[PDB]
RNA sequence: AGAGAAAUCAAGGCAGUU
RNA sequence: GACUGCCUGUUUUUGCU
């Protein structure tokens, strides 16, 4: 597209000094442009004074450079209005400007002494006067041939007009592509729709009111089991001596005797043979250990192959669409027991967080409230709970190396104050692979208990475990625990801060009513508890608070999700109407059906509908 | 629920809290997109009519209709066009501060955008690779592809970047001519930079030559095409939704219109959508100097917003107001090409709708067999299906909220109204409860004559104003902090234990100011917090890191290391070097050596960085943590070999080589933006002279020093 | 000099190597400086865990003073990790190695790098707390400066200030004079230790730091200074409060016939939008004395027209924004008092400071309303400097 | 088996021999 | 078939605004 009229040099240094594709005839000021720079690079070819070139050229050059030459010469540029060339032998500065009129004498700027020609050769009389003849006879030539190319072009229109004009902006859409554009609109790129401006007066439905609280809806079905990872509340520890934990495991390996009482269908009693193998190798010293034939059934080794070779054998001949059903299940009887359970008070502090710097009262102060809800929430069994939920994610987690082809021991081992050990039980990591985050790693959890149920456990193959004239029991189940839930569960004690939250809200207002910071008030809070306002005392509120969190954290699945999104309007509705107000709906508004649909198969999602449709549903 | 409702103390609105399943397993999408995709595109043409036929609304371009066509009663997709162009000019016709400063931006800050601006977006969709890439590739390689078929050098700005894409259409044909790998099977080592007892190896890295072709056509589908992705964690929703990304051809558009609605948006008074757009509805809120009046509260959200929002409404939107703003026609030609794009979207369907013969399961595409979406077959163009009516998608979110607040500018409509693209609340402030009623039902209405289809059930209207919710910030008098809401940002980031240590104490610190903590809970996070990444930095229990520390006799000094704790709560703002120093923790002798500049381990990094919470919006913070030896970079992920786009490697190695020569002969572009005219070989150059002469040295060394350079 | 011979070899093997890389445009560092093909911001906080205790955790750049072995440990690896030109791995324990045994640095980079931490920890541990206050305090948030800066500068003036600071000479005339000449000096005493091209990436950004004056949204009780603004976590909350404890010009109107009439004009942005802001202006005859620093002069005022003006100053010393004051306290010049600058305005303050910008950005008006001549004895020149070689001084000025 | 919920994981690719 | 060796555990079509 160059000019031959223009060197290949100039060109290819113009490409890209200012955008020749988004201003009005681009290319014409491009090709006057180049015109200027080949007059300016036309001069001085060659020329020279003292030991250096006689003009210097600053036109399309780094700006860098150009401030480095003007400070040698001690002179001062601004890059708004920069002269094109400076000549040092005259010790002025000039500009090509290229004006069809030549009768334009007046100087655009005193800055810089400026230069003209008119379009075909001829220059003004001090542009004649301050340069040299073979100068102007080498700006004819290049006039002139610029001429031709812009005669035979018919450019002589847009020509004149950049040399009037600066430039303006366009964007041009062509006629290919606006086709393509309207291929599936009625309008055109322009939208200019035939029809007169108005707002049409639509008639609509009445606003209803909510005279009472929706009612939830209970399912009916087989109660619900326990779907947890870890057994919850029906979990106990074994002490043992002070030692290590290999210390420990090798002490209970040595001196226990395993029987069965219970031996569920899915996880058959012969993969005892690999907890026994596994206690084995991590008391020696190796808690990595080898495959065993058992290992299979264990973690469910090649067992993709075997179920896609069952299901080719297994035939019907239609491809119908997939229709996957999720069974309903009413609200299990454990839930009211495990919350009374977890509530319970234990002997020893099981939150053993360390203590943050304190160099500010401020901090003093809000050490002091922490301090006293550990002294709260910590000797309970939530509390002990929560502590082997973390111990066994972390144990799981961080020596997961997410790529391995051997079995794994993680022992559930704590410490008391005392000092003697706690094997609450063992997490055993199978071959795993995983890099989706919905990808499973196989795992075979032993687990101490405290109570067998067989509608509270049916998966859970139930052991007889005799320690030391002691008998506990010992509860193995086959789970497959993806890496996101391994890591949400790493996490496990950040449930304290919502009970703490709202314990801090408390005492916090307490104190700001009284100006004064007690942290020893006792509130009496009433409630709805068994259908009548009763009251508590903030301090078991708090400690079951954190047993429901507790138990909600566990088993977050999305229908518990979606329920408490739309239970959040329903629990502000019921705030409303407590303030003796009035709420009002749409037409088609029932905010009961977004949440009868989470109701499915959860547990605790039907512990708290049964909360809910307990209390009173109109304020009257 | 019965233990998270006080009836004494304090109100179960502060309670709201309590019912977050938080701090628990996310829940996670399974399986095939392809399903959920299909829903979505058929929701608009079943919304279209009142009585559903979806064969009918099938063959609709514009989603324009008679006022008599809308469903009040139940979802209702498309728009009136008069009342789109009354309502754009009510809007215009206020907020007049708003529309000059949109004109001020059109003709001072559009003319010097740059298309550098794409690269600070993250995985696009690449028309080459069929793939998702990082934005920087993407934007790499499709201006590699308009240099090459255009035959010219794209300019810095934005405007440059989306001439030279409408003017690659004009052609017929287009070629790429990438490179690959021929056999990423056969790693080979080089002995290279290092010989002296001490041989340090580099995997070299074998090319060939893609020579792709594009007509016209293919190159238009791929600009049409959105890839579609799975919202993985997703927290507050029971169905999983399907995000999707736009190519890289549209999104220099995207940009400018979206840019266009930030400084509109950014100074109406009726806008949640600006970052500092939230706190004004506290300001509303505290506005209660009700007169004895029926003031009521309608907190709510909208259904079905990507779905019964025709692009062609905000299209007229928007040219409504450039040509009652006064721009030129070529204005309105670049505020248009996104929305028109959009209209002939092409979705990007799944692996197949999952069929099953008795137990065993085939993943089969839409065509093939009868399913549910029978009606969608025609649409289909090879592995992607078309669907004109609807956004699919939320890539424009303030442009819908322009839409939906324009909506509002009525006569009827008194009150105020907060809009951020689902969410909303208004306030109304009337005489009677009559009055209250019917403004509304107009408000119901009028979001209706656009598509904005509130959802029935998920708004509420209480009388008496003072209760409500807004972007899960609730209302009691004031509003109240939700610690909930950010409790999965409190687990310690993945980067290193400097800016780890850094962003969990300015998380706290921020819902702190907020109001989301107090005091004890604050302290408790601390202390939660600082256990998660002692735990996470191996420094708890017997470890390898303890270990080599022990058999060292290296002492723990920082809290990454196991030493006790330095940050108090009153000092979530203080780093951890300084803060041990002051406090006599930290000697010159290990401070000299961890802030030594020639740390071979350190990782230069910058003070902004991206923070996302659990695939929520994305935001920035501030990363103040000084660069010691503790401020690493973890190692690169290893899946890229074995496939023959690990060509990639070697062009970001190469640009990283390009970018170490850079940086040290230009100590400006840290400071701003390139803006030298000219290539990178020549400008660097062009600086090697100039730094060399610039210099203090012998004339004739100077002039070796250039002769030596080539 | 060693350094140039090794930035040539570096340009050279740029040259050699990536010769596609190095032929694109200059203005695509912007895009190439970010050229990556990594994911490690694609949530971060589900890997670390396993991430950190993986065989070979860490990315090391090689170096000499890092051995294979140490005490049994593989410290490093001896293979480059994949898309890193310059990088390879290493084991978790090198910080903590390098922690110990590791090379020092000078006293006086440790402190430039711990400036601005230092300065923020001092604050902490420099001032007194009261007692805390419980009470039913009613927070609002309120945009206000969080950290406090060394010295006052507009948000625009930031890149201009940093370049004269770091790259004084790679600059031009405008960007200098929109800088912030009274800042750059302090950075640059507390920053020249670490100027320095192994050390700049870090510099700037501590240097803006201690510059930048980031508008947060924080709470507050009381109207909060820079001071306490960083601190309002902890001295402001819903129940406690702890009590902690034209330009610059002088006018001088002198001798003036008439004080200055106050012109209110009104610019109507609609029929029912309209903004009005008055001007002050002069009316008749008055003599005012301005000053500057080290300047000084006074010039006649003839009716809003510039009579004459002299000044003493120092050789070679810049007079823009002063004289740009004094057309400013007269309404001498325009646009910026009568018509708008082709945008309506909002408010006096965006206003003026749009007055100052455009006006700063180019001094066309000045001159064509001033006065210029073919002449040397005239002391100032079309860029508005005191005494120096140039051409078509500006006229109607003399000396005092 | 199990995890799980509207469909997936229960290792997957590549080179050589076969 | 399977069977030897190599590789990958975010980069496999999957965290957009
Ligand atoms: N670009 C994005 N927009 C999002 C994202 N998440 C939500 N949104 C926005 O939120 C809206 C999507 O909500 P839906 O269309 O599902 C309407 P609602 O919330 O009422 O859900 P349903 O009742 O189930 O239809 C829409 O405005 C989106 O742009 C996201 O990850 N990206």
């Amino acid at each position: 597209d160059r000019p031959d009229h223009i060197d290949s040099r100039v060109w290819e240094l113009s490409e890209t000094q200012e955008d020749w594709i988004t201003q009005v005839h681009g290319h014409v000021r491009r090709v006057v442009e180049c015109w200027k720079y080949t007059i300016c690079c036309l001069i001085s070819n060659m020329h020279t004074h003292r030991g250096a070139p006689q003009y210097d050229v600053f036109k399309w050059q780094d700006r860098s450079t150009i401030e480095w030459i003007c400070s040698k010469k001690k002179v001062q540029y601004p890059e708004r209005d920069t002269p094109d060339l400076y000549d040092n032998e005259r010790a002025v500065a000039y500009k090509v400007l290229l004006v069809s009129d030549l009768s334009d004498h007046s100087p655009t700027s005193g800055i810089y002494h400026d230069l003209a020609f008119n379009l075909e050769g001829e220059a003004e009389e001090s542009c004649a006067l301050v340069l040299r003849g073979s100068q102007l006879q080498d700006i004819k030539g290049f006039l002139c041939r610029a001429l031709e190319w812009v005669v035979s072009n018919n450019l002589t229109q847009e020509v004149v007009e950049t040399i009037s004009g600066e430039a303006k902006l366009q964007f041009s859409v062509g006629t290919t592509f606006r086709t393509l554009l309207k291929r599936d609109t009625d309008w055109d790129v322009i939208p200019t729709p035939r029809v007169e401006p108005n707002v049409p007066r639509i008639e609509g439905r009445r606003w209803t009111q909510m005279k009472k609280l929706p009612l939830l809806k209970e399912k009916e079905g087989p109660p619900s089991p326990w779907r947890a990872l870890l057994l919850g509340a029906d979990s106990e520890y074994i002490v043992c001596p002070p030692g290590t934990d290999q210390e420990a495991i090798s002490w209970i390996h040595s001196q226990s005797e395993i029987e069965c009482i219970r031996e569920s269908k899915s996880t058959p009693a012969s993969v005892i043979t690999c907890l026994t193998s596994s206690l084995q190798s991590f008391a020696e010293g190796n808690p990595v250990r080898s495959r065993i034939h058992e290992d299979i059934i264990a973690f469910g080794i090649n067992k993709k192959q075997e179920k896609k070779q069952s299901a080719s054998s297994s035939a019907s001949g239609e491809w119908k669409r997939a229709e996957y059903q999720v069974e309903e299940m009413s609200l299990p009887p454990w839930v009211e027991e495990e919350m009374v359970l977890l509530r319970s008070d234990q002997e020893d502090n099981w939150i053993e967080l360390e203590k943050n710097a304190i160099y500010t009262e401020v901090d003093g102060v809000a050490e002091g409230l922490v301090d006293k809800y550990i002294e709260i929430v910590g000797r309970t069994k939530v509390a002990s709970v929560i502590e082997k939920w973390q111990i066994a994610a972390t144990r799981t987690f961080s020596q997961l190396h997410t790529d391995r082809s051997r079995i794994t021991a993680c022992p559930i081992i704590t410490r008391d104050p005392s000092g003697n050990c706690q094997f609450w039980g063992m997490v055993l990591l199978g071959p795993h692979h995983v890099k989706r985050d919905t990808d499973n790693a196989p795992l075979l959890i032993a687990e101490i208990m405290g109570e067998d149920t067989e509608e509270k456990y049916p998966k859970h193959s139930v052991f007889s475990l005799k320690v030391e004239e002691k008998q506990f029991l010992l509860s193995l189940k086959i789970t497959s625990f993806s890496r996101n839930k391994l890591y949400t569960f790493s996490n496990i004690r950040r449930v304290l801060i919502q009970p703490a939250s709202i314990y801090s809200q408390v005492v916090l207002s307490r104190a700001a009513e009284n100006n004064s910071l007690n942290l020893e008030v006792n509130p009496e809070i009433q409630l709805y508890l068994e259908g009548a306002q009763r009251g508590m005392t903030l301090y078991q509120w708090v400690r079951m608070i954190l047993c429901l969190e507790f138990l909600m954290a566990i088993y977050n699945n999305p229908q518990m999700e979606g329920f408490l999104a739309n239970m959040r309007r329903l629990h502000m509705s019921r705030h409303a109407m407590m303030e003796r107000r009035q709420v009002f709906l749409p037409f088609g508004s029932r905010p009961e059906d977004k949440v009868n649909e989470c109701i499915i198969n959860n547990p605790i999602v039907a512990y708290l509908a049964k909360g809910w449709n307990s209390m009173p549903n109109v304020y009257y | 629920m019965n233990l998270f409702t006080p009836l004494s103390e304090i109100n179960p609105t502060t309670t709201q809290e309590l019912l977050y399943a938080y701090t628990g397993p996310a829940p996670v999408a399974y399986g095939t997109r392809t399903r959920a995709v299909l829903e979505n595109i058929i929701r608009p043409y079943q919304y279209f009519y009142k009585e559903p036929n979806v064969q009918r609304a099938l063959d609709i371009k514009t989603g324009c209709k008679e006022p008599e066509d809308i469903n009040v009663e139940g979802p209702s997709s498309g728009f009136h066009t008069a009342s789109v162009l009354k309502l754009a000019d009510n809007f215009f016709r206020k907020y007049r501060p708003a529309m000059e400063k949109l004109k001020y931006w059109i003709l001072v800050k559009l003319p010097k955008l740059k298309y550098a601006e794409l690269s600070k977006g993250r995985q696009t969709y690449s028309f080459i690779h069929k793939r998702n890439l990082p934005a920087p590739i993407a934007l790499e390689e499709t201006v590699e592809f308009l240099e090459q078929n255009l035959r010219r050098k794209i300019g810095p700005t934005l405007l440059s970047y989306c001439q030279a894409i409408a003017d690659v259409m004009e052609l017929d044909e287009t070629t790429y001519e990438g490179a690959r790998d021929p056999r990423p099977w056969d790693i080979q080592l080089e002995e290279i930079d290092s010989d002296e007892e001490d041989p340090l190896f580099r995997q070299v890295g074998r090319e060939e030559t893609y020579t792709i072709k594009f007509s016209r056509e293919e190159l238009w589908d791929q600009m049409r095409t959105l890839n579609t992705m799975w919202k993985h964690l997703e927290r507050g929703r029971l169905n999983r939704r399907t995000i999707a990304t736009p190519s890289m051809l549209i999104r220099g558009f995207v940009k400018i219109v979206e840019d266009a609605a930030k400084e509109i948006l950014e100074n109406v008074p009726t806008s949640g959508v600006p970052v500092g757009g939230e706190e004004k509805l506290a300001k509303l809120a505290s506005k209660q100097t009700f007169h004895t009046a029926v003031t009521g509260e309608l907190s709510g959200d909208q259904e079905k917003f990507n779905e019964c929002l025709d692009p062609d409404a905000m299209r007229l939107m928007w040219t409504v107001f450039l040509r009652k703003l006064g721009c030129p026609d070529w204005i309105m030609e670049l505020f248009n090409i996104p929305f028109m794009v959009f209209k002939s979207k092409l979705a990007d369907m799944g692996e197949g709708l999952v069929y099953t013969k008795g137990k065993l399961t085939d993943r089969k595409p839409l065509g093939e067999m009868p399913s549910e979406f029978d009606d969608l077959v025609r649409n289909v163009v090879g592995n992607s299906i078309s669907c004109r009516l609807g956004m699919f998608m939320g890539m424009y979110n303030l442009t819908s909220t322009l839409l939906a607040l324009i909506s509002i500018e009525r006569e009827e409509l008194t009150g105020s109204h907060v809009e951020s693209s689902d969410d909303f609340i208004h306030f109304f402030n009337c005489k009677t409860h009559e009055e209250m009623f019917k403004q509304a039902e107009t408000l119901r209405l009028t979001l209706k004559l656009v598509g904005i289809n509130m959802s029935p059930s998920k708004c509420i209207l209480i009388s008496p104003a003072g209760i409500g919710e807004f972007n899960s910030k609730f209302h009691h008098r004031d509003f109240v902090g939700n610690v909930a809401t950010e409790l999965p940002a409190l687990v310690p980031n993945g980067t290193n234990p400097m800016t780890d240590l850094a962003m969990g104490l300015n998380v706290i610190k921020h819902s702190v100011n907020t109001g989301q903590m107090n005091l004890c809970t604050g302290a408790l996070a601390m202390r939660i917090f600082n256990h998660a990444y002692k735990y996470a930095y191996m420094a708890l229990g017997v470890t390898r890191r303890t270990r080599f520390m022990e058999e060292n006799a290296i002492t723990p000094l920082l809290t990454n290391q196991g030493a006790s704790p330095v940050h108090s709560f009153s000092t979530m703002h203080l780093d951890e070097v300084a803060l041990r120093r002051h406090l006599g923790l930290l000697d010159e002798e290990t401070l000299r050596r961890i802030l030594n500049p020639n740390n071979p381990v350190t990782q230069k990094g910058d003070p902004s960085m991206f923070f996302r919470i659990e695939n929520k919006m994305p935001q920035i913070m501030e990363d103040y943590s000084v660069p010691s030896c503790f401020k690493y970079t973890l190692s690169r992920n290893r899946t890229i070999q074995d496939k023959p786009h690990k060509a990639l490697l070697n062009k970001e190695e190469r640009y990283q080589r390009v970018t170490s020569i850079i940086n040290k002969l230009f100590p400006e572009v840290l400071i701003q933006e390139a803006s030298a005219p000219g290539t990178v070989r020549e400008s660097l150059k062009r600086r090697l002279e100039l730094v060399v002469e610039r210099s203090d040295l012998d004339e004739e060394r100077k002039k070796r020093i250039l002769s030596r350079i080539f | 000099e060693c350094t140039l011979r090794a930035l040539v070899e570096e340009y050279n093997g740029a040259c050699k190597e990536a010769p596609k890389e190095m032929s694109k445009q200059f203005t695509d560092y912007n895009t190439f400086k970010r050229y990556t093909t990594s994911k490690k911001d694609h949530a971060p906080q589900m890997r670390l865990v396993y991430s950190v205790r993986k065989p070979w955790p860490i990315s090391m750049t090689p170096s000499k003073e890092i051995p294979l072995v140490f005490n049994g440990t593989k410290l490093k690896d001896t293979i480059l990790d994949l898309g890193e030109s310059k990088r390879t791995r290493a084991n978790i324990v090198v910080p903590d190695y390098w922690s110990k045994y590791g090379s020092q640095t000078s006293l006086e980079v440790v402190n430039a790098i711990l400036y601005a931490e230092d300065l923020k920890v001092q604050r902490f541990f420099s001032t007194e707390w009261g007692e805390i206050r419980y009470g039913r305090m009613l927070p609002f948030r309120k945009p206000v400066q969080a950290c406090p800066t060394i010295e006052e500068v507009n948000p625009a003036s930031i890149p201009h200030t940093l370049l004269q600071v770091f790259c004084p000479q790679y600059t031009t005339l405008d960007s200098k004079r929109k800088a912030h000449m009274g800042a750059v000096e302090k950075l640059k005493r507390v920053m020249e230790p670490i100027c320095k091209v192994q050390t700049q990436e870090s510099a700037v950004h501590i240097a803006r730091s201690l510059i930048d004056s980031n508008k947060k949204w924080l709470p507050t009780v009381v109207d909060h200074t820079p001071r306490t603004a960083e601190m309002a976590h902890f001295l402001c909350s819903k129940y406690h409060y702890v009590h902690t404890n034209i330009r610059s010009t002088k006018f001088s109107i002198l001798n003036s016939d008439h004080p200055r009439i106050e012109v209110k004009k009104v610019f109507s942005l609609s029929p029912d939008v309209q903004v009005t802001i008055p001007y002050r202006r002069f009316k008749g005859k008055a003599k005012v004395y301005f000053q500057n620093d080290q300047i000084q002069g006074y010039f006649s005022c003839t009716d809003r027209q510039i009579d004459e003006i002299k000044i003493s100053a120092p050789k070679n010393a810049p007079l823009l924004e002063p004289l740009l004051d004094i057309c400013y306290y007269g309404s001498f010049i325009e646009p910026g008092f009568e018509q708008t600058f082709g945008f309506y305005p909002a408010g006096k303050r965006e206003f003026v400071d749009s007055f100052f910008m455009h006006h700063s950005k180019d001094h066309k008006a000045f001159l064509i309303h001033m006065g210029l001549d073919k002449d040397l004895s005239l002391p100032l020149s079309p860029e508005l400097n005191w005494k120096e070689p140039a051409l078509s001084k500006v006229c109607r000025v003399t000396e005092l």
